[PDB]
């Protein structure tokens, strides 16, 4: 579950929609950090469309003909709003009058092409169910069995771009339809605007103050030298953010360090508790600035995701977060992206407990055997699963001192298996 | 457990009046082998054993001899866990 | 103080093959298993199985007829009804296949009551309620 | 209140051999049976069978005369009939082929009451009356 604020000009405006294993140009973020997402192998991407206010959806409308008077019966919109040339042609069939070509077309290429005997329920499902529309939608608009005028290539028009400006509410509104629905990990899609970047930053903090731990991955711009990149890692310093530091090839475009964020969130996500993106070769072909033992070191130092060109492939060179520039009482280990998902995992689990102890056990001493009880046989359970190698659950008697009669504390205190 | 030995007097100026009402007694105890305790019907007084001594005096005594016994639980309306917290470390 | 009750044991109503039973005073019934205890190379506790079911039960009562010796070993069901009154969720259970383990022709002292003792063995039960 | 009737343990006349025993105090008579459990080998239950059966029984009474001591272990009938009083149904049963297990020649203490103590087994049982 990765959540995906794709500044693209496909995608469901206003919703968050589900993606299996299953937009398709480059400037739509659909498909130029979708595919970030996708490669990672994560199991389910839940994605969003970033667009300007103004922006709606093209549509046309079509009338019949076996009538003389011309009256509407069929009417077309995208799937998705846009303002893209999706161009329709509607030609008489050659065999029989009453059939006719439904031609579709993306911006010119033929997009599909089928024949229907002018039975406008039939036609609209033919124009909706088939594969190849995808990208638009028909719709009735009389109930009529009559032939439509022909026309040609017929532009659906009264939208706007996805991509029409990249301004500040016009993010935070994904953030905010985010808020409702719980993910493992938000990438923001690649924008360096520290702004933007500082009202996710707040948000998360937010949402974290509500148990929602989410996992916050960043970067900086391309323009941001060693400096400038560790300046802006140092900038955040909490445990769900993650600032990527040098930027990235796979195919054709540079990706800036937040781009390729994305694809960290994917291996991050999709690697799981066992496996750690500490030393993980990557997909992209190239990295720059590259990076010495010095700078590698300034980097982590300050919070960033570092990738260089350290062997043949691109790797990642630890796992860090944007806590790393951490303090004396939490260790180093707590600076690592996997240990803190486990963590956030962890008090997801212990949130499904204290709802499972809802207040019908008095907190009593009985009642706080039966808790701890019930914790230490989850966490008994995970060290025979092996990802735990020693825990020690108590009562939070720092709290539980303080503690009302209504209200109960414990703690939990367990170490995990080191990778070099 | 809260165990009382209750005994019974019945008093009439005929004596086959006394038996019978003595005899009534008994069977309705033994075949209702439980009394309401009260009209809400929570609890309830099991009998245990009744016995007649004929013999004993009808005033100072009393003839019906009945141990009726009734179990009670502790009650302790005590403090909930309305709210269960915990924070993590390594 | 709230209220609580003990389930006396005289509420007991036992229906040995559909028809009821009047003079049993004492009923009991297991379903044992087979402990298959198993030792494993690199751990000291033992470690328990299931195994295989095995019911067993017994009864005793005053003798009013010879239905058990007519009974011989045929298979009979025992439905077992505990009534509770304080709260009226009586607990029934249904015992599957009984058999008896020897019949008791003749067991009777000059001075006493003459009492049954019944015991044998049952393939499986249903707990009917609760 | 309608009535009941407990069998009461004095009624019973036992015939041991065709001559009316008078002295008996208490009588013991079980028809056992070999279970023969088998454990099948898909089903998780233990299924019993009747097997073969086997008689045993076992006296108790006041020593009146060397009857037992001089019968050895010959075979021989026993009756019993468990007379009811309060409704005429007498139980009446009888045991074939009784054998001795131990032929009681002595058994007496100084102080009291000089009693003898029959066991042995039974082929088997007719069920004459009920």
């Amino acid at each position: 579950r990765l959540a995906m604020p794709i500044r693209a000009n496909w995608g469901d405006v206003g919703k968050v929609v589900t993606i299996k294993n299953d937009g398709d140009d480059m400037n739509y973020s659909a498909f130029k950090l979708g595919k970030l997402a996708l490669l990672g192998n994560v199991k389910e991407l839940l994605l969003y469309r970033l667009v300007d206010g103004n922006q709606k959806k093209g549509t046309l409308t079509l009338k019949d003909t076996t009538e003389n008077s011309a009256k509407d019966v069929i009417k077309l919109e995208t799937k998705y709003p846009t303002a893209r040339n999706f161009n329709v042609t509607i030609k008489s069939n050659l065999v029989d009058s009453d059939k006719k070509d439904f031609i579709f077309f993306e911006n010119t290429k033929q997009l599909f092409s089928s024949s229907i005997k002018g039975t406008i329920d039939e036609i609209v499902l033919e124009i909706n169910s088939n594969l190849d529309n995808e990208y638009v939608i028909a719709t009735k608009v009389a109930d009529s069995d009559t032939i439509l005028a022909n026309v040609v290539n017929q532009a659906l028009e009264g939208g706007n771009d996805g991509c029409t400006s990249i301004t500040n509410e016009s993010y935070l509104k994904a953030l905010e339809e985010f808020e409702r629905y719980s993910f493992d990990s938000f990438v923001l899609d690649g924008v360096a605007d520290e702004a933007l970047q500082e009202t996710t930053k707040a948000w998360v903090a937010k949402n974290k103050e509500l148990g929602k731990d989410i996992l916050l991955f960043l970067g900086g711009k391309t323009e941001d030298n060693i400096k400038q990149i560790n300046d802006k890692s140092k900038s955040f310093n909490d445990e769900n953010i993650v600032n990527v530091g040098s930027s990235a090839y796979y195919e054709n475009i540079k990706y800036t360090p937040s781009e390729v964020a994305v694809y960290i969130a994917a291996l991050s996500v999709s690697k799981g508790i066992t496996g750690s993106i500490c030393n993980a070769k990557t997909i992209f072909e190239e990295v720059e600035p590259r990076l010495s033992q010095s700078e590698v070191k300034e980097c982590l130092k300050s919070g960033t995701l570092v990738l260089d060109f350290d062997d043949g492939d691109v790797i990642i060179v630890d796992d860090v977060n944007t806590f790393k520039k951490y303090v004396d009482d939490k260790n180093e280990a707590m600076g690592y992206i996997s240990n803190i998902m486990f963590i956030n995992t962890i008090n997801k689990d212990t949130s499904l407990k204290r709802k499972e102890f809802v207040g019908k056990i008095f907190n009593d001493a009985t009642g706080q055997t039966t808790v701890i009880c019930a914790l230490k046989k989850y966490f008994e359970e995970l060290m025979s699963q092996g990802i735990i190698s020693e825990f020690n659950v108590d009562i939070d008697t720092e709290l539980q001192a303080t503690a009302k009669a209504d209200e109960f504390y414990w703690k939990w205190d367990a170490v995990k298996v080191d990778v070099m | 457990e809260i165990t009382k030995t209750m005994k019974c007097h019945v008093v009439s100026k005929n004596k086959d009046e006394i038996v019978k009402l003595l005899e009534t007694l008994e069977t309705s105890l033994i075949i209702d082998k439980r009394v309401r305790l009260r009209e809400d019907k929570n609890m309830y007084l099991t009998l245990v054993s009744v016995v007649e001594d004929r013999e004993s005096d009808m005033f100072t005594t009393g003839q019906l001899t009945a141990v009726f016994k009734m179990i009670g639980k502790i009650k302790r309306e005590g403090p909930t866990m309305d709210k269960i917290y915990g924070n993590g470390n390594l | 103080i709230e209220e609580a009750s003990f389930l006396n044991g005289s509420d007991v109503v036992i229906l040995i093959d559909g028809v009821e039973e009047l003079y049993m005073e004492e009923i009991k019934a297991d379903f044992e298993q087979d402990e298959q205890s198993i030792k494993l190379l690199g751990c000291q506790n033992e470690i328990s199985r299931v195994g295989t079911t095995k019911g067993s039960f017994s009864l005793n009562g005053y003798k009013t007829d010879s239905k058990f010796a007519k009974l011989g070993f045929r298979s009979f069901e025992i439905i077992y009804n505990l009534s509770n009154s304080e709260t009226l969720g009586y607990e029934s259970i249904r015992l599957k296949n009984c058999r008896l383990k020897k019949l008791p022709l003749i067991n009777s002292k000059a001075g006493e009551i003459v009492k049954i003792e019944v015991e044998g063995s049952f393939r499986g039960y249903d707990l009917l309620n609760e």
